[PDB]
């Protein structure tokens, strides 16, 4: 075919020049947009079902692609930058960790699963050229299947299917159309492309079916080409895309907050088995508790106890009482988010200030006796330099605004201007969208700071010209 | 309080205070001693609390097991770690398999 | 550990202190303290000194939003707004009016849109974000086009901060402040920042709310507050929930007391006991009290906290305890 | 005469930030670009 | 139908009359 | 072919004034050479001298169109630097997309012309852009009527009592975050470009406005009277003291 | 570690 061989020959060239690890993304700000903004390629599927391993694969590197028998071996997005003009996503596996005891494991967990499904949902209409949904040989379809095609059918995503451990079936063709027949009755589509392949980056031999992956990719990233001269090499690294706007980013990550990706440890229970299972197990414990009945209804309502509404993957809802304080301190604690600006700026007003009065001396009390001899200054003056430098302990600063749009949201400083500055074009009224696609970016960039957040080192408070008690 | 608020205290040398602050530095090195002498115990502290139990050793107690476990040279391999039939070769002894 | 019932356990252990009763406090905050663009300060003085400054900036501003509760909707509403005739129209926002009687709600807002002002009987579920759809609504419908295209419809927000004008008012400010706090790079990289210094209440003076509307709100801090209160309000105010309950001072027996009065001033006895699952109809408080216990190992003051708490639920019914007066019910 | 930024600041005042000498400027070792 | 959801009439006598010290402020008798 | 237009760098040296008439208006088209970067002409004073020639006549013209390769897509750091530099002098500016022509991708282009024009920081965010082909003549009326356009806001007056109208519903519209004094009277009193001032009413020098409230003002006096595409001037008076105080 | 000059 015409435009076959174009790509394959394009597929060998761009993957003939090597890759690297380009950056892991664990916050939803911290993305490869900018001056590394190359048409994506994820990977996403259940836990040890060979994401990494296909990865490793197709970058031709075992050390690279971290891979293990152990569950949980990848816990935050992968980028790989094949050839300087792909990205391969690897992606943490949606289910039960067994085996993997790292400490925080639910808000570890919650992180992993929380920027995962709003990367896939934010960047679904690009950079991210296609969704490979990588399952077991023989495994059959479990509720975190269920979940992940839920995800996908109401994103309306694009994906092809991947299956892995080829070498299970041993040569039974048999077997495998029974398993894509089954893939087939649960997804509900004779059209959807499956590409059954194995990967062993130790042997090159034991590999089967692996070149024509990496031939598949390059066709998703090329089709948004429409030129053979941008089908060349040049035309792919020239090939870019357009940051996402606010309105897109926030309806995302309020639709899917961080408190709601809470999976089962088993991968047999659905989401709503899981929850009731929840609900029924505290019922009985307050009608067993003597100090439970000591309390009020709205003393309940208040400890979110017998009780806007966290929806899940699925549209089921999650008490707060499921939700463990780890995971309350991770989403504050996500640099770039609103709850992070929250907890600086003041979540509640009326309400902090009553709690930090209460909870001190007095608002207007100093230095009470409560109902031996003070510390020295000797000993104040010896303490904080202790503190100081020594433990490195440093005073909180300021978080900056844009002031031309704080001042007035309805101006040309903040944005959003509906009129059109380029005057004689067509095509340009019809164009429109949060992310767009920009030609040239990854050697032009935007114009002054390119890099997004946790891109460039001693930043900020790091920073390596006046020390650390400086800041 | 007189002698914070009510003393004129000179200055050492104020052509080159910018250099030494306008303090002696003999006296700059006796309250360099005392801090850094006191800072440096309770970094040892610190850092033997982060890397847990001792700073040197770490999690290595003293009361169990040796501290250094290779004196001169060590053999990581171990014999026979295959646990192959007959590890006298590939011939050797009786043959094994009809020949041609 | 299939659920997560340790963190259950550790929440339910520590209910040692409820932030609704004091133990040893005379006085109230929720009375007196208000947030501003400076900070949390203690008004002291009632809204009929500050009428003439309430009137100056019902004239400075273009439209007045209220936010009142329905179960005491004049006793939460200011009186400065009462007594003078102001020009400017009014959308009055009733919190809790599934909580609030039916009848008086009809009444009020028949009132209401025969007098010429807006009135809103909200729901205790619907948010800030539905309350701005409303003002939205308004300023659209009601409020004339104004003349420039980038000057925006002001509208002084007057309320109590705890019937939710403090919430509605922080809630907008965040979300402003983190619009342009969040870097875009469709944006102009203006080299201009606004600081925010850590550990402060931030509170705010004006608020936009709108883009394409163009509508802005105006906080009035100290304007309506009920700070030193009469016996009567200051029972309807514990009641409601809007004061705490001093146990120096305001008591649950005496707030139990008030309630037990209004209850038991019609034959609502039966009902009562339907609602608390007696086994009988009251005939005094104490009895009550101690049926509430029966119902047992708690305490009168465990009772009292009870029949509060579930006054202020709603599991009684649907009560408005203001009088209403006769302009309104003519 | 001195083209630095730091040449307003004496040596006590630069200890005291913890500033590097910037009379001794060392460019043998080259900046953390994005590679 | 469900007690709970039933209005309540209060009828004028739990009501204290106009000028009542429960009703005025302590500062206005205080000063009286 | 009036001038000389070949395939080379640098081959315009002297600027060519023509006088000219476009639907009864008098107009000069003053074609330029090309400006360079600084780095580029430190070495080459021929090309500094060629370069002081081409700011020269961009002081003292009315009209100023910046014209840069629609080819390269977005517009250049120097071509962006050329606009802000055009209103520093205080001339309506216009950005041109030549070669309109040999553009392959123009929907992507027209997208990232856009893109780097509402991402300016000054009153260049309000320049628009139109897509020009040199050898076709495409949409050259186009550029020209928009010529005339900025001509007609440069010498655009307002009156005094919707300046003060304006900024009175405008204090109550806008967040201060800043310390500063009022703003009792706003005129226009200069025009071409339109030059405001404001007078405060405080009596210290000092009490000066901040950065980000004069450019507050200016997008404000922009998209209320249509200032678009040309500079503003703004002029702070303080309240002078008497002489005879009594 | 380091420790400026106090005095
Ligand atoms: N036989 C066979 N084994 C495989 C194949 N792919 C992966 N494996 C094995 O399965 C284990 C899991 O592989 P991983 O690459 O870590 O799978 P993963 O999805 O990245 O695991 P997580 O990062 O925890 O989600 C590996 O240690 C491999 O030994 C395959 O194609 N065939
Ligand atoms: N494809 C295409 N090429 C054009 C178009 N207009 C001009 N060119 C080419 O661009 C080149 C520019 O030549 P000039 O017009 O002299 O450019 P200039 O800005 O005057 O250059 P200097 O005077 O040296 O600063 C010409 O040689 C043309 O070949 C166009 O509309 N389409
Ligand atoms: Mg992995
Ligand atoms: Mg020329
Ligand atoms: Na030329």
């Amino acid at each position: 075919s015409p435009q076959d061989e174009l790509v394959a020959k394009l597929s060998d060239e761009v993957f003939s020049r090597g890759n690297m690890h380009l950056k892991n993304v664990d916050v939803v700000s911290a993305l490869p947009e900018g001056l590394h903004s190359f048409p994506e390629v994820c990977f996403i599927g259940k836990p040890n079902v060979g994401k990494s391993s296909i990865i490793s694969c197709l970058l031709r590197n075992p050390r690279l692609g971290r891979a293990g028998r152990v569950r949980g071996t990848t816990r935050l997005l992968q980028f790989f930058n094949v050839g300087d003009a792909l990205l391969l996503v690897d992606t943490p596996g949606y289910g039960g960790w067994k085996g993997r005891h790292l400490p925080q494991s639910v808000a570890e967990r919650a992180s992993a699963f929380a920027i995962l499904f709003r990367y896939l949902a934010l960047r679904s209409k690009g950079p991210l050229k296609r969704v490979y949904w990588v399952m077991e040989a023989t495994k059959p379809v479990q509720p975190r299947d269920e979940e992940i095609f839920v995800f996908l059918r109401n994103e309306q995503i694009p994906f092809s299917i991947i299956i892995s451990k080829l070498d299970y079936f041993g040569g039974d063709g048999a077997a495998l159309r029974r398993q894509v027949e089954s893939i087939y009755n649960f997804l509900g589509t004779e059209d959807v492309p499956v590409l059954g392949v194995r990967a062993d980056s130790s042997r090159p031999e034991r590999c089967i079916n692996m070149t024509a992956l990496q031939h598949d990719i390059t066709h998703y990233c090329t089709t948004d080409l429409v030129r053979v001269e941008d089908l060349s090499y040049s035309g792919l690294k020239e090939l870019s895309y357009a940051p996402p706007t606010f309105d897109e980013v926030r309806a995302v990550e309020e639709r899917y907050p961080v408190e709601s990706f809470i999976v089962p440890q088993d991968d047999n229970l659905s989401l709503q088995h899981f929850v009731s299972l929840h609900q029924e197990a505290k019922s009985r414990h307050l009608a067993a508790s003597p100090m439970a009945m000591r309390l009020s209804t709205k003393e309940k309502l208040g400890a979110n106890l017998i009780g806007e509404t966290i929806r899940t993957i699925n549209g089921v809802c999650i008490p707060k009482s499921m939700v463990p304080p780890s995971v309350v301190q991770l989403a504050a604690g996500q640099a770039g988010s609103f709850a992070a600006f929250a907890q600086h700026s003041g979540a509640n007003a009326y309400e902090e200030f009553l709690t930090g009065d209460a909870t001190g001396s007095g608002t207007f009390l100093e230095a009470t006796g409560s109902e031996p001899r003070e510390k020295s200054m000797r000993r104040c003056a010896l303490d904080k330099v202790l503190k100081r430098y020594v433990a490195c302990g440093r005073k909180q600063r300021s978080l900056h605004m844009q002031a031309e749009g704080y001042m007035c949201p309805w101006l040309a400083g903040a944005g959003q201007q509906a009129r059109s500055a380029v005057f004689g074009v067509t095509r340009s009224r019809a164009h429109a969208g949060g992310m767009e696609v920009l030609k040239g970016l990854k050697r032009t960039g935007f114009g002054g700071q390119s890099y997004s957040a946790r891109t460039m080192k001693n930043r900020g408070r790091s920073t390596k010209k006046t020390g650390f008690w400086a800041a | 309080y007189l002698r914070h608020n009510a003393t004129w205290r000179p200055l050492f040398h104020p052509q080159t205070t910018g250099v030494h602050g306008g303090v002696p530095p003999r006296q700059q090195q006796r309250v360099m001693d005392a801090i850094t002498w006191k800072a440096v115990c309770f970094r040892r502290g610190l850092l033997a609390r982060r890397k847990g139990g001792r700073a040197k050793f770490g999690t290595r107690a003293a009361e169990s097991g040796v501290w250094n476990d290779v004196g001169g040279i060590t053999s990581r391999v171990v014999a026979n770690m295959e646990q192959n039939p007959h590890p006298g070769g590939d011939d050797f002894g009786p043959p094994r398999g009809p020949p041609k | 550990d299939p659920v997560f019932m340790r963190n259950v356990k550790r929440v339910l252990a520590s209910y040692k202190e409820s932030m609704d009763h004091s133990s040893r406090k005379g006085m109230s905050r929720e009375a007196f303290v208000d947030i501003n663009e400076k900070g949390a300060a203690w008004y002291l003085g009632h809204m009929q000194l500050a009428s003439r400054t309430l009137a100056e900036k019902v004239k400075d501003a273009d439209f007045v939003l209220e936010i009142r509760d329905a179960r005491l909707p004049f006793t939460t509403g200011n009186p400065n707004l009462q007594k003078i005739i102001i020009d400017r129209p009014r959308l009055i926002v009733f919190n809790k009016a599934e909580m609030s009687n039916e009848d008086c709600n009809r009444v009020i807002q028949q009132y209401y849109e025969r007098t010429g002002n807006f009135a809103l009987f909200t729901s205790a579920k619907r948010s800030w974000r539905d309350t701005v759809e409303a003002v939205q609504r308004f300023v659209t419908h009601i409020l004339p086009a104004q003349r420039f295209k980038t000057t925006a419809n002001v509208g002084l927000v007057v309320g109590m901060p705890n019937v939710g004008k403090s919430t509605l008012i922080n809630s907008l400010r965040l979300a402003h402040e983190y619009q342009f706090h969040r870097e875009d790079f469709r944006r102009p990289r203006t080299p201009e920042a606004v600081s925010i210094a850590p550990g402060t209440t931030r509170g705010v003076k004006l608020v936009p709310v709108c883009k394409d509307p163009n509508i802005v709100l105006y906080d009035s801090p100290g304007l309506t507050l009920p700070g030193c209160f009469a016996k009567e309000a200051g029972l309807k105010l514990a009641a409601c929930g809007i004061i705490p309950t001093n146990d120096i001072t305001l008591p649950r027996s005496l707030v139990a007391r008030y309630i037990y009065d209004v209850l038991s001033a019609a034959g609502v006895g039966e009902h009562m006991a339907e609602c608390l699952h007696l086994p009988r109809a009251p005939i005094s408080f104490d009895d009550c009290i101690s049926m509430i216990c029966e119902r047992g190992n708690l305490d009168p003051s465990r009772a009292q906290k009870f029949l509060i708490h579930d006054f202020q639920l709603g599991n009684l019914g649907r009560i408005t305890l203001d009088k209403l007066p006769n302009k309104v019910r003519q | 005469p001195h083209i630095h930024k730091y040449r307003e600041l004496n040596r006590w005042q630069r200890q005291a930030q913890g500033i590097s000498k910037w009379d001794q400027s060392h460019s043998h070792r080259p900046l953390p670009y994005v590679e | 139908k469900d007690p709970a959801s039933r209005n309540i009439v209060v009828p004028d006598a739990v009501h204290a009359k106009v000028g009542s010290p429960d009703t005025l402020p302590a500062e206005i008798l205080q000063k009286r | 072919e009036r001038n000389r237009a070949v395939d080379e760098k640098n081959s315009t040296r002297d600027p060519v004034e023509l006088p000219c008439s476009y639907k009864g208006r008098k107009l000069k088209l003053i074609d330029t050479a090309g400006l360079a970067r600084h780095r580029y002409r430190a070495d080459r004073d021929f090309i500094g001298r060629i370069h002081g020639l081409s700011v020269n006549e961009i002081r003292f013209a009315h009209v100023v169109i910046v014209v840069f390769d629609a080819t390269e897509g977005h517009p250049n750091k120097y071509d962006m630097a050329v606009l802000h530099s055009v209103a520093a002098e205080g001339r309506p500016f216009l950005l041109c997309a030549n070669k309109w022509d040999a553009v392959l991708d123009q929907s992507a282009t027209a997208e990232a012309i856009d893109f780097k024009i509402k991402r300016q920081v000054r009153e260049v965010k309000y320049s628009n852009a139109v897509v020009v082909s040199a050898h076709t003549g495409l949409n050259l009326t186009l550029l020209m009527d928009q010529a005339l356009e900025l001509y007609d806001k440069w010498n655009k007056r307002v009156r005094r009592a919707e300046l003060t109208r304006l900024w009175r519903k405008m204090e109550k519209s806008v967040i201060i975050p800043y310390h500063v004094a009022r703003i009792g009277r706003i005129t226009q009193v200069n025009t071409r470009p339109p030059t405001f001032l404001l007078q405060l009413q405080t009596k210290n020098d000092s009490n000066t406005l901040p950065k980000a409230l004069q450019e507050m003002m200016k997008n404000t006096l922009v998209e209320e009277f249509d200032f678009r595409g040309v500079p503003i001037r703004l002029i702070q008076e303080v309240k002078d003291s008497n002489p005879d105080y009594i | 570690i380091i420790v400026p000059q106090q005095l």
